[PDB]
RNA sequence: AUAUUGGCGAGAGACCGAUAGCGAACAAGUACAGUGAUGGAAAGAUGAAAAGAACUUUGAAAAGAGAGUGAAAAAGUACGUGAAAUUGUUGAAAGGGAAGGGCAUUUGAUCAGACA
């Protein structure tokens, strides 16, 4: 010694924290995302993609498909914030979505089991996309912006 | 002697599958190490070690897998300080430390012709057993690329070059490869159970001997 | 590598210093065979030395144009003792036994002595140029 | 008395304490639960005072009663504490009836510690580690070094290389 | 051990007034004396000098990047002093200490699982 | 009994540690300066032991390169350790009538833990 050792030493025992008064509440979304419309996701794997609004899940997230018969994206869960919403709307009452949670996405080559619940799906909104001219083509084809779009003046 | 030559050492009977792993949780050089081995080395398999497994359970799976040798190359820091060449039967093992790495050759998909110098002592004979054994017994003279492992005093040299023949008594050569120092230790006799040599600073008072 | 190397070097040498560090960096870089021929035609007055860093007041002439420098002089003592530790160094590498064709001063370095006087410890080390080499496919 | 005690090593020397640079104080008396040392947490101040200790994988817990002021080669009166950390923590229990909750709940503490101490166990059944610490000693670290530079010197492998090549393809023609 | 995340104030170094001008002024503070001084009358453009506002946190005050006190340790007895206090203080082998008893502490530290902040330290194979 | 900065001879120190301590740790009251009275320096350490480098080669030689001795010439009489100023070489970078400094970041270089 080499260090008098001190007198007073701080405590040992680990504080139990503080009542918190931070009770979880469901998140109330913006009014353009209705499920049943044509979304464009902005960061990720598939940027720039159309893509069908289908759920809102329990984790604050979204549960969208492309189709992945149309465009490559499939049944993926996404991000609110991270998703333009236009106004173009499909029929989404007759596809069976109810199945499936958060517990169907843990992770900790490809399940055969997801392609089958991929064409489950998509076989019950394409009998929708169908219906409608050109949004098929609409849904194949990737968003973009060209020399002259204002995104604060494009009423998407 | 010649039973020996088989029995403890690889000899041109079939191709040698040399068992190239490392020491655990090493860093970049160890790997950039081991890509200077994959050339050098016949038929090497790079085996990234996950904790455990301790030692004679590794032979329980180059049994299996029937592997002839292990090497393995350790780090203390980021330096590549020690080299460990095994023979998977029976075990003649040698240890081996590092002192010297500097890096304009580039060499071709040609296998190298092999030379030893100065093992006068059976215990140096017994090494270059190891070098000859280990690297390969291939030589295609076309390509020309020499690997050396000369040995003046108690530290070996390895390095590779390309030799140019004029008709007038003498012959060109070229740096290629890896620059190199070894240290023979140990000679575990056993897979790592048993000792011959095991290098002491109790040589070096000497300044001779030269095993 | 020390092996392809020879080494010469002269001590408390009664010279001029800043005369010997412009014909050191001079000579610095060049084979040997044409090292020498030139300080023999620096003697001869054939060429001139190109002077650099210490060069106030030296005549300018056009044998400078050489090196890109206005500023040139004929230093006799100073490249004496030069060839001669250039010389002393040819022997040394064939003590060793090296090429004397392919060789080349690589590192000359000179720097000042204990003191007035103002002399000058020399050292150059000569190396092989070492090309020889083919390839198969 | 004891307060005296204190006084006198609080300040005016406890000749076992460590002043860590965090201006903390550590007194290594063998016999402290906490190695940090304050007034009734060292165990010279104190009277009362309790402790967890090991001499072999045996856990014993020392306990100092003011009775034995008298007679320090008995001080330390010990139990030990059978194994299993249950009825251990209970075994505590039963000697700390009484006590100040500052030696009922860190003997409960050094305890807790000093068997997961016994991790060393587990480090030492699941060991056969091929490392092993080293020394690098600086007069091996040049005989190492300026030997190997006056091996490459005398070495000229280049000239062996070129003797043992003329001498093959000659042989070899 | 939680701790809050570690705010510095100045990472930079109090050099003292033209240590960099000249050699024989050292690197170590010391305050502008003279009257006449830009530097006392604290200038815009001049360097700036410790005072007190720059303090660190006490909560975090002392500590190393993870959360420790470092604390200097000779030998096993005075390393047997952080057996209970293995999360607030960390041991620092003393720069003196031999190869031989090197290997003896961080074995032992290992044993104790009191964290060693400088390994590597004389361990060369 | 008392005094005792000289002499003869001891014993000590909370004294100085080679720009200090006497001027002088040493060819020191020496070298030297002054007509003279006088004035008056600088200057310690190879290694345990010279084992102080046999021999070969380069050079007119001093020396150089090998070789050897030593635990170590990163101890070779210019010898313990060997700082800074100042200089050489090598590698990086910057530079159109200043430079160094502070705040912030890019770029290049380099480095610390955690993953025991």
């Amino acid at each position: 010694s080499a260090q008098k050792a001190p007198k007073w030493y701080p405590s040992e025992d680990v504080a139990a924290l503080k009542k918190t008064r931070k009770a979880a509440r469901p998140q109330k979304l913006r009014a353009s995302l209705v499920p049943g419309t044509v979304l464009i996701l902005l960061a990720g794997r598939f940027r720039g993609k159309r893509v069908v609004y289908l759920k809102h899940l329990e984790d604050n997230t979204l549960l969208i498909s492309g189709p992945f018969k149309v465009n490559g994206v499939p049944l993926r869960r996404v991000n609110a914030r991270y998703v333009i919403a236009t106004s173009t709307k499909v029929s989404v009452e007759g596809v069976n979505v109810e199945k499936f949670n958060v517990e169907y996405f843990a992770k900790e080559e490809i399940k055969a089991e997801r392609v089958e619940d991929q064409k489950v799906v998509d076989k019950a909104l394409i009998a929708e996309i169908k219906k409608t001219p050109l949004l098929k083509q609409y849904l194949s084809a990737s968003f973009s912006l060209k020399n002259g779009d204002k995104p604060h003046m494009l009423k998407f | 002697e010649d039973d020996l030559m088989r029995y403890f050492n690889s000899n041109s009977n079939e191709p040698p599958k040399i068992f190239l792993t490392t020491n655990v949780n090493a860093k970049k050089s160890a790997y950039e190490f081991a890509n200077i081995l994959i050339e050098i080395l016949p038929n090497v398999t790079f085996v990234k070690r996950k904790f455990g497994y301790k030692l004679k359970e590794i032979s329980d799976i180059c049994i299996k897998r029937n592997f002839t040798d292990i090497v393995i190359i350790n780090e203390d820091k980021k330096k590549v300080t020690g080299l460990t060449f095994i023979h998977l039967p029976e075990g003649p093992t040698f240890y081996f430390k590092l002192s010297s790495f500097v890096e304009h050759g580039r060499p071709t998909s040609h296998i190298p012709e092999l030379i030893l110098n100065n093992f006068q002592t059976r215990l140096g004979q017994t090494v270059g057993r190891l070098f000859q054994s280990i690297l390969p017994q291939n030589p295609d003279i076309e390509g020309r690329q020499v690997i050396t492992l000369h040995n003046q005093r108690d530290y070996i040299f390895f390095r590779r070059h390309r030799y140019v023949f004029k008709d007038n008594e003498r012959v060109g050569l070229q740096e290629l490869g890896p620059q190199f120092t070894l240290k023979l230790k140990r000679l575990q006799r056993g897979i790592k159970e048993e000792t011959e040599w095991e290098h002491k600073p109790e040589m070096d008072k000497e300044k001779k001997k030269f095993y | 590598n020390p092996a392809k190397s020879a080494s010469a070097r002269g001590s408390y040498l009664r010279v001029s210093f800043k005369n010997t560090r412009e014909t050191a960096q001079a000579i610095n870089g060049w084979e040997l065979t044409k090292a020498q021929k030139y300080l023999e035609q620096v003697l001869d007055h054939q060429r001139a030395i190109p002077f650099r860093r210490f060069n106030s007041s030296i005549g300018r002439t056009a044998q400078g144009k050489e090196f890109g420098v206005t500023k040139a002089r004929w230093p006799a003592k100073s490249v004496k003792f030069v060839q001669g530790l250039l010389q002393n160094a040819a022997a040394n590498a064939e003590a060793k036994g090296l090429d004397a064709t392919k060789l080349y001063v690589s590192h000359i370095q000179v720097n000042q002595a204990p003191k007035e006087s103002s002399p000058s410890h020399i050292e150059l080390v000569v190396t092989e140029k070492e090309e020889a080499v083919a390839k198969a496919a | 008395s004891d307060e005296i005690v204190w006084q006198v090593i609080n300040q005016s020397f406890c000749s076992h304490r460590i002043k860590a640079p965090n201006g903390q104080n550590f007194c290594r008396n063998e016999y402290n639960v906490t190695g940090l040392c304050t007034r009734q947490s060292c165990p010279l101040a104190n009277s009362k005072y309790a402790t967890v200790k090991c001499d072999n994988g045996k856990l014993y817990l020392y306990m100092k009663t003011p009775e034995r002021a008298h007679t320090p080669a008995k001080l330390w009166e010990r139990i030990k504490l059978s194994k299993n950390y249950t009825k251990a923590l209970q075994q505590i229990d039963e000697h700390l009836l009484h006590w100040s909750k500052f030696f009922r709940h860190k003997c409960k503490q050094r305890f807790t510690k000093l068997t997961q101490v016994m991790i060393t166990e587990r480090r030492l059944a699941l060991r056969e580690e091929e490392r092993h610490y080293v020394g690098v000693a600086p007069k091996v670290k040049r005989r190492e070094q300026n030997r190997e530079r006056k091996a490459l010197v005398a070495a000229k492998i280049e000239k062996a290389i070129e003797k043992e090549l003329m001498d093959r393809l000659k042989s070899g023609a | 051990l939680p701790h809050p995340k570690i705010v510095k104030k100045h990472t930079k170094k109090f050099k003292r007034h033209h240590s960099d001008r000249y050699h024989r002024v050292a690197e170590n503070w010391r305050k502008q004396k003279g009257i006449d001084s830009v530097v006392r009358r604290r200038f815009r453009g001049n360097i700036s000098q410790p005072k007190i506002g720059y303090g660190s946190n006490k909560k975090t005050k002392f500590l190393s990047p993870s959360g420790h006190k470092t604390f200097l340790v000779a030998n096993v007895k005075d390393l047997e002093t952080l057996t209970m206090h293995t999360k607030t203080y960390a041991a620092e082998i003393a720069h003196n200490i031999s190869a031989k008893n090197r290997v003896v502490i961080l074995a032992r530290a290992k044993a104790l699982g009191i964290k060693v902040t400088n390994p590597k330290g004389r361990l060369a194979l």
